[PDB]
């Protein structure tokens, strides 16, 4: 129902470890899905190469992010370093939820999330815009290169893009 | 102490 699908190559050291497509949902958060979708394919001048899932925790959520700006955005919007939410419809009651990293409302757009484990404690706060739909296996195999502090043992780049449109 | 979510105390 008007749902774009963003497809990434999902790849550790460089070496493309899977692939992973994420449905989209603008028809429920058109601000939220879009942006990320205007990231990946960097039409607004961004050009999202190569996102360094740097922070991932196991049992939780594997976090991906660029290196422009590294110090507290680290993968800014195409609404610049951070934006509000548009609409709270899609709660983090399941695993796959792709959503951009934020230390709060109004702080939306720097980063993105892909909650490995259906995370419950973020209801009440920033809306989920994507979900994996195909690759879940390679998601949670990210998450095994992740440690508990935040930690990565592994560099996992996403490798290429092109969504499926 | 980054723009992220968090878990596990």
């Amino acid at each position: 129902m008007v749902n774009p699908t963003v497809f990434f190559d999902i790849a550790v050291d460089g070496e493309p470890l899977g692939r992973v497509s994420f449905e989209l949902f603008a028809d429920k958060v058109p601000k939220t899905a879009e942006n990320f979708r205007a990231l990946s394919t960097g039409e607004k001048g961004f050009g999202y190469k190569g996102s360094c899932f740097h922070r991932i925790i196991p049992g939780f959520m594997c976090q991906g992010g660029d290196f422009t700006r590294h110090n507290g955005t680290g993968g800014k919007s195409i609404y610049g370093e951070k934006f509000e939410d548009e609409n709270f419809i899609l709660k983090h009651t399941g695993p796959g939820i792709l959503s951009m990293a934020n230390a709060g409302p109004n702080t939306n757009g720097s980063q993105f999330f892909i909650c490995t484990a259906k995370t419950e404690w973020l209801d009440g706060k920033h809306v989920v815009f994507g979900k994996v739909k195909e690759g879940m296996n390679i998601v949670e195999a990210m998450e095994r290169f992740g440690s508990r502090n935040g930690k990565t043992s592994k560099k996992i780049t996403i490798a290429d893009c092109g969504q499926l449109e | 102490p980054e723009p992220g979510p968090y878990a596990q105390p």
